């Protein structure tokens, strides 16, 4: 079931995204380059001290309603 | 030098807070400890910048 995160973005400001657990941090990416137009290559997030990898689920690191995710960027390539 | 820029603790040990502790790599090539750097990020209300250097921050890697 549905549930809504908290994204803290490289130009500064928070954002919230609507997301369920089962989705993968890809599609987390996806919703975010709508939102931020941030290319998902180029962005890295993290929930406390974990980097989330592509590949796993928000469920998988327990991300739950209102957590809180840091966005950065990746340097290309 | 061979120190966190941020903990000023060598880079070859842990952080304040710590175990698991990587290093990571600004594009502007300084260099701390994950939680370092993250701590720092998250506290930031403007763009992100490295702590040192001001430049514009980007992971290398
Ligand atoms: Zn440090
Ligand atoms: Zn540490
Ligand atoms: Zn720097």
């Amino acid at each position: 079931s549905g549930m809504q995160i908290l994204v803290k973005t490289p130009r500064g400001k928070t954002i919230t995204l609507e997301v369920e657990p089962s989705d993968t941090i890809e599609n987390v990416k996806a919703k975010i380059q709508d939102k931020e137009g941030i290319p998902p290559d180029q962005q890295i997030l993290f929930f406390a001290v974990k980097r989330l990898e592509d590949g796993r689920t928000l469920s998988d690191y327990n991300i739950q309603k209102k957590s809180s995710l840091l966005l950065a960027m990746r340097v290309p390539g | 030098d061979e120190n966190c820029g941020i903990c000023r603790m060598a880079f070859n040990g842990c952080c304040p807070d710590c175990d698991d502790c990587p290093l990571v790599w600004g594009q502007c090539s300084h260099c701390f400890h994950m939680h370092c750097i993250l701590k720092w990020l998250h506290a930031q209300q403007v763009q992100q910048h490295c702590p040192m250097c001001r430049q514009e921050w980007k992971f290398k890697e």
